């Protein structure tokens, strides 16, 4: 344990579109 | 792209590494409700482990999904002692097996040639279906435009679905407009096309119908022989068509913190006809952790087999059932795939299901906390936690069966921590769990318990509340009132009584 | 860690009232060179300092001037830029002060006899030295017990040096130390050979007191006498 | 000493970092940061933000104790990859003065009004001598009454310093040239070349 990054502060990446930024 | 409701599948996540200094690295899957998978909500999933440079692991995760709709899955991983960090949900689609299937029916409006008064009383019988599957998805989307000139259309449309029925108007300025609205349940329709133009009328519907594993036959099996700790894979197979399968692919995941051994793979590698990718060796391990075996036939004559030795690194936590599937050139398509666990005989991981109804299992089982003297400010603590909905007091009725799964059904005594449910004591509750547990748990009629589980494991039942004892749902013997007296008791009559008269009837410390 | 400022340099060179032909930075020293240091009186270097970088305890250096075709008449100073937690603590040496602790003042000093330390022993100190750093300790050697190699002479007198880096190796003018000395230096220096131990960890040090017995000085006291009859006798 | 350094991000936004240098047998760290992990033996993790298009600065607290030790990996990593930098540090007595006028020409065949095949350089530790700092010593053979010289405009193959006064005049440019010419003169008077095998 202790060797690593808390969870609390990891992030999950979480979007993913395939098609975006229509303007 | 969908997997369905109570299946068993493996997700396949790869980790990348593209850096140099070799890392230690720690990958923990999530829990989530709807699944049944290798973590439980107390105890996360994880495993800790090496990967090379410019590098790429395959961790494997093993899972039945239970509740269906989307829902999510979430992977997060550290590496040791640097900024080095990722996680990832993506949702994911379970589905009621069946499949897709669309019938289009198409009526014609034309009031001056049909209608009565100008008036045409158009309806469509509920479309007969039942190769269908039950309380599934049904999509109608119903479609009028009018034909092409000087046409005038008055149009009603009726369905059980409401009273207040939807009217258009077709004429010259929108003949060609989309009149669509949809329902989601098939019922007799009533269109009222009074007018005297020309229209047409598609009704579209869909729904899921229905009549695993072809193609292939395809046993796996698994065990010891003493060497860190080792156990021998077996992987057999069979093509059945009218003749050998071509160029066929054989798929493995490692059992969790098990390695290939080396030797052996390499003693398959040898052919003309099995080929295995460039692969790492340390300690007599390969690195793979999913390995992939490409070969260039396989009889739909006899068994063809193989096999070979595992390994072990750290015993740690759980053993994530492994994966082995089959899967011709010629069929991609292949679902042939089979799980293999030392102690599993199919390997399935362990899961409870009445109906259609599934839930988890912990798959290790659950022994009734036994303990003489209370800690009552420590028990107050434990039961005191996140995540317990609820702490009753209750009296164990009858006990009975249920498919393998026994029912211990229970009636609800006094109410400590206030659970959920609007009124325990009232409604009797049903708490079940596999046979395999029976010793280990060890209940009795007409003993009272203290029991304290998580609505996590609760179970739908027909109106009647069902839990599911887990690794998690904790029970105790709650000494009677007569064997109160007695020595082997006194004591937890007291510790009780004070617990109970304490959580009861004041919060929770912090 | 102290960086000149060049630009004050290049004026005392560059300009024709030129004070020096040539100022160099040249890896830590700034080296200038002139026609002629006067003796009618002195002729005089001036310029700015910053430092670079914080630097801890900076051990002073080198000041020095000599002629170009004659290096022998040379003549060096040190000097310094301004005098005097758990790293900090580098580990130089030890001294152990609580006149009898009875976990230690008791055991066996089978550290003694370790193979480690060649000479251990009582002395008082006499003179305490301190220059350029120079922490020296003219000690009269009292009771041996231990003569390894370069056997003091009983009568002469040692010398013990560390520097005022160290903090528990300080020593008490006068006051009667054991020691137990596991460097040695010995010095042939022509007329006779006086050896300078110099003070490292590993080593040992503990006190009794002198002139007149003193109460619970005679606790500890019971226990030095007495494993000093035991190896001078021998206890090896 | 207090080790400085500086990390810059040239990028757009900002950007955060890593920097842990590896300790050695010879330097305090004051932190007991040692952690060993597979293999490999580290400082913490930092774990600071640099600002965008900017700079961010970095210190080490360090102190050494063996004389003369080197040599630091220090590491960044970074959203995108790791810098392995490697230092060397330098470390150093307080005071110094070297002893030489040690030598010997030995000749055989008396030669030289004398023969001579023996020679003795005692060992003298000089008294004000600073504490556990091995007294050092060079020790060189040469060929002939000219060797020294030869093998110093071969050797290190630079025009070597071959003296020790600051660059600073002309006559100390001109220096530079005297041992090599000397050396010729004798390569190329006495007929030599053959001597170097290439
Ligand atoms: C997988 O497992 C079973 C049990 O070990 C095998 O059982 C035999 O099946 C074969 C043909 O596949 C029959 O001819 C035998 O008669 C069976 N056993 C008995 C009772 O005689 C089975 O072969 C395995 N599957 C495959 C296809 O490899
Ligand atoms: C530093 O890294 C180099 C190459 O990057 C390696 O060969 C060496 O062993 C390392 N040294 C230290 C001090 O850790």
């Amino acid at each position: 344990e202790d060797g690593f990054i808390a969870d609390s502060d990891i992030i999950s990446r979480s979007d993913f579109p395939k098609s975006w930024l229509w303007l | 792209y969908s997997v369905v409701k109570n299946e068993q599948v493996e997700i396949r996540a790869i980790l990348h590494n593209y850096v140099n200094e070799d890392i230690y690295v720690r990958v923990e899957l999530l829990y989530n409700p709807a699944f049944c998978s290798a973590s439980t909500k107390g105890q996360r999933y994880r495993q800790q482990f090496p990967i090379k440079a410019l590098s790429s692991r395959a961790v494997p995760f093993v899972i039945v999904p239970l509740e269906q709709g989307l829902h999510d899955v979430e992977i997060k991983a550290s590496v040791q002692e640097a900024l080095w960090s990722d996680g990832v949900r993506k949702k994911l689609k379970v589905v009621p097996e069946g499949v897709q299937k669309s019938i289009v029916t198409i009526v014609k409006l034309d009031p001056r040639a049909k209608g009565v008064g100008g008036t045409q009383l158009e309806v469509i019988k509920a479309r007969k279906l039942d190769d269908r599957v039950p309380d599934t998805e049904i999509e109608t989307k119903i479609i009028i435009q009018g034909d092409p000139k000087d046409l005038n259309l008055d149009i009603t449309i009726e369905l059980p679905d409401r009273e207040v029925p939807i009217r258009y108007r077709i004429n010259y300025e929108n003949a060609l407009l989309a009149r669509t609205v949809e329902t989601k349940l098939n019922q007799d329709i009533t269109v009222t096309a009074s007018g005297d133009g020309k229209a047409t009328m598609t009704i579209l519907t869909f729904y899921n119908a229905q009549l695993v594993c072809n193609k292939f036959h395809l046993n796996v099996s698994v065990e010891n022989i003493h060497l860190k700790g080792a156990l021998m894979l077996k992987i057999c197979t069979r093509y059945l068509g009218e003749v050998d399968s071509t160029m066929t692919i054989i798929d493995i995941s490692m059992l969790t913190g098990f390695l290939p051994d080396a030797e052996d793979l390499t003693r398959l590698s040898k052919g003309v006809d099995r080929y295995i990718s460039r692969y790492e060796v340390d300690n007599n391990m390969a690195q793979k952790v999913a390995v992939i075996i490409y070969l260039n036939k396989v009889s739909h004559s006899e068994d063809e087999c193989l096999h070979f030795k595992i390994l072990k690194h750290f015993e740690v936590g759980f053993i994530q059932p492994g994966s082995v599937k089959v899967y011709s050139y010629y069929n991609l398509d292949e679902k042939c795939t089979k799980f293999y666990h030392p102690d599993k005989g199919t390997g399935l991981l362990n899961k409870i299901c009445i109906g259609n109804v599934c839930r988890c299992a912990g798959e290790t089982c659950s022994s009734l906390n036994h303990q003489e003297r209370i800690d009552v400010p420590l028990q107050i603590e434990k039961a005191c936690e996140t995540n317990v909905d609820y702490v009753y007091k209750t009296k164990l009725l009858r006990i009975e069966e249920q498919d393998g799964n026994d029912i211990y059904v229970m009636d609800v005594l006094e109410v400590i921590k206030q659970g959920t449910d609007e009124n325990p004591r009232a409604k009797t509750h049903q708490y079940i769990s596999q046979r395999k547990c029976q010793e280990a748990l060890n209940l009795k009629v007409n003993d009272d318990y203290l029991i304290w589980g998580s609505r996590s494991d609760l179970l739908p039942t027909k109106d009647k509340i069902s839990y599911i004892i887990t690794k998690n749902t904790w029970i105790e013997r709650w000494p009677h009132e007569d064997e109160c007296q007695e020595e082997e008791f006194q004591k937890l009559c007291d510790d009780f009584a004070q617990f109970s008269y304490t959580l009861t009837e004041f919060g929770c410390p912090t | 860690g102290i960086s000149a400022n060049e630009e004050d340099l290049k004026a005392l060179v560059e300009g024709v009232d030129q004070l020096f032909t040539d100022y160099q930075i040249k890896d830590g020293h700034v080296i200038l060179q002139l026609n002629s240091i006067p003796s009618s009186d002195f002729l005089c270097v001036r310029f700015r300092i910053f430092e670079l970088f914080e630097v801890g305890f900076l051990s002073p250096a080198t000041f020095t001037v000599y002629e170009y075709h004659r290096p022998d008449k040379q003549c060096t100073m040190f000097y310094s830029t301004s005098n005097i937690c758990k790293c900090v603590e580098a580990d130089c040496g030890q001294m152990q002060e609580e006149l009898d602790l009875t976990i230690s003042a008791e055991t066996r000093k089978q550290t003694a006899c370790k193979p480690e330390i060649a000479y251990a022993y009582k002395v008082s100190i006499t003179s305490i030295t301190v220059e350029n750093v120079f922490v020296k300790y003219k000690a009269t050697l009292l009771d041996i017990y231990k003569t390894g190699e370069a056997v003091a002479e009983k009568d002469s007198e040692i010398t013990f040096i560390k520097k005022v880096t160290c903090t528990n190796a300080e020593l008490v003018k006068g006051r009667q130390y054991l020691i137990m000395g596991k460097e040695a230096l010995q010095i042939k220096y022509n007329f006779s050979f006086r050896y300078i131990y110099p003070l490292d960890s590993l080593t040992w040090i503990e006190y009794w007191p002198r002139d007149t017995t003193c109460s619970s000085c005679q606790a500890f006291l019971a226990n030095l006498d007495e494993f000093a009859e035991d190896i001078f006798l021998n206890g090896c | 000493i207090q080790l400085k350094g500086t990390v810059y991000n040239y990028r757009t936004s900002g950007m955060q970092f890593c920097v842990k240098m590896s300790a050695v047998e010879g330097i305090c760290t004051s932190e007991s940061p040692v952690i060993d992990h597979q293999g490999t033996k580290s400082s913490k993790c930092v774990r600071q933000k640099v600002e965008g298009s900017s700079s961010h600065l970095v210190t080490f607290t360090v102190l050494p104790l063996e004389i003369g030790l080197h040599n630091i990996n220090f590491s960044l990593e970074t959203w995108f990859g790791k810098e392995i930098l490697v230092k060397t540090l330098r470390v150093v007595p307080e005071g110094v003065k070297r002893e030489s006028y040690s030598g010997v020409t030995l000749d055989p065949r008396g030669i030289y009004g004398t023969i001579s095949r023996r020679k003795e350089f005692p060992y003298r530790i000089p008294l004000d001598l600073v504490p556990k700092t091995e007294i050092k010593r060079i020790l060189s053979v040469k060929g002939l009454l000219v060797g020294e010289i030869l093998s110093a405009v071969l050797s290190q193959e630079g025009i070597n310093i071959l003296t020790h006064l600051p660059k600073g005049s002309a006559e100390a440019e001109l220096m530079s040239v005297v041992p090599v010419f000397y050396v010729f003169h004798y390569l190329e008077t006495g007929n030599h070349w053959n001597i170097f095998h290439s």
